[PDB]
């Protein structure tokens, strides 16, 4: 339950629903001051409200990696219809947890910032800062490196 | 009196509504921004045409 959850690496809902239903759904307890999971009353309701945090999960892991992906190629991971997910992620978006630009025809989903040109140069401006500091850097270990030939 | 506040307070309504729908960009179809933005097909159009403008 807690491994699944901690990675960003990719779940299917399904695949969730009946591993943690056989194992953690029991929630079996001697105490009674929690016996809650999905046994309980207002558990039932938890559950089902699980589908929509999962699906969310997906969601923000794929902003990150992604910069396009299909519409059609996102819906598969999602676990949700092709309408659904078009849905989803607008109400996502002017809620404000992750930008996607949606494309109610099937097309794309962008979760870039709105390409220019110009955009892509600044990134390699900073890189091109980085990158002369490292080459600096190394010529001296060069030095102390070539000397010895006894611990080969 | 009453006509011109009922007046600007349609005018308000409209905007803030409008926002929610649109957020992703992109081409968004009329359709799909209509039936969440809790409008009818022809107010949606007539009233997008105004705004463009």
């Amino acid at each position: 339950l807690l491994k699944l959850f901690t990675t960003m690496e990719l779940m299917r809902w399904s695949t969730l629903v009946e591993d943690y239903g056989v194992e953690l759904r029991k929630g079996s307890s001697e105490t009674p001051a929690t016996d809650v999971f999905s046994s309980t009353e207002e558990g039932e309701k938890r559950w089902k409200d699980l589908k929509n945090r999962v699906v969310e999960h997906n969601i923000r892991i794929m902003a990150k990696y992604y910069t396009r992906i299909t519409m059609k190629r996102m819906a598969q991971l999602l676990d949700l219809s092709v309408d659904e997910s078009e849905a989803f992620l607008s109400n996502l978006v002017v809620n404000k947890t992750i930008f996607a630009k949606v494309d109610r025809l099937a097309g794309v989903i962008n979760f870039q910032r709105p390409k220019d040109p110009n955009n892509l140069l600044n990134d390699w401006s900073q890189k091109l800062n980085s990158l002369m500091s490292l080459v600096n850097k190394t010529t001296h270990l060069i030095a102390k490196e070539e000397m010895i030939h006894n611990l080969q | 009196i009453i006509s011109t506040h009922l007046a600007k307070l349609y005018d308000n309504l409209l905007e803030q509504n409008l926002i929610r729908v649109i957020e992703p960009f992109s081409r968004v179809q009329i359709e799909h921004i209509s039936s969440l933005i809790k409008l009818s097909k022809a107010d949606v159009e007539r009233k997008l045409s105004q705004m463009i403008l």
